């Protein structure tokens, strides 16, 4: 009965990013130490297990700053922000043991696996 | 269950 | 050399509309007259020209409740509600001039051009 | 450029 359109989903999310990079209806800002990533919470909580439960705090969901861990690496926090509104996700020999735990930490374990699966490529 | 490729029209400025 | 996932950006928008579902971060009651629909603005805002316009115009943009046309089919706005947050667009005979003319209104011409189709075929 | 199918771990409650 019923009409399924294949490229749908990747046009909100192209779109989604091009709100992120003008800055429209941005509603958080993430803190890894002095560094600050601008983003939507709801996309946040679509991709991460960490912040569904970080916005469904009833102590943190109106906050507009989040810390995370500031022993975080920034470079590895800002690789799987980009992959969330993206589906990109960019790793080199250099980077890649800081996205591995990155995505540990905000509760991805598909990207985890897939780094898995990347270091055996190799 | 029909799929259509079509792009969406709308682009954020 | 970077990774592309592509189920990503279907998996993210199965997990907006299950925030949806769950009536979590939803930020907007869309108002048909007298029905109402709980939605995400950046969604809406990534999907319709219309909604982009409303939710940057500064006489609206920190509305929690939104008129649309009253004079709007509410079926028909429903069923491209669930197709901005599904990719499933269900037309039937009986709602189809409905769902079209709904869908020129929120200047979504690729789906208007689909109605189109499945006049051609009907 | 290389792609996955893989699915998402993450599912909302």
């Amino acid at each position: 009965s019923c009409i399924q359109f294949t490229r749908h989903a990747s046009d909100v999310l192209l779109n989604l990013n091009r709100l992120r990079s003008r800055d429209i209806l941005t509603d958080v800002v993430i803190v890894v130490s002095r560094e600050q990533f601008r983003a939507h919470k709801t996309v946040l909580m679509a991709c991460s297990g960490l912040f569904y439960s970080i916005f469904t705090d009833q102590l943190k969901c109106n906050l507009s700053v989040i810390n995370l861990d500031p022993e975080i690496n920034p470079e590895g926090f800002c690789i799987l922000l980009d992959f969330m509104y993206t589906s990109r996700l960019n790793l080199r020999e250099g980077n890649i043991m800081a996205v591995m735990a990155t995505a540990m930490y905000l509760q991805m374990e598909h990207v985890v696996d897939t780094c898995r699966k990347f270091i055996k490529a190799s | 269950l029909w799929y259509t490729d079509i792009r969406m029209s709308w682009r954020v400025p």
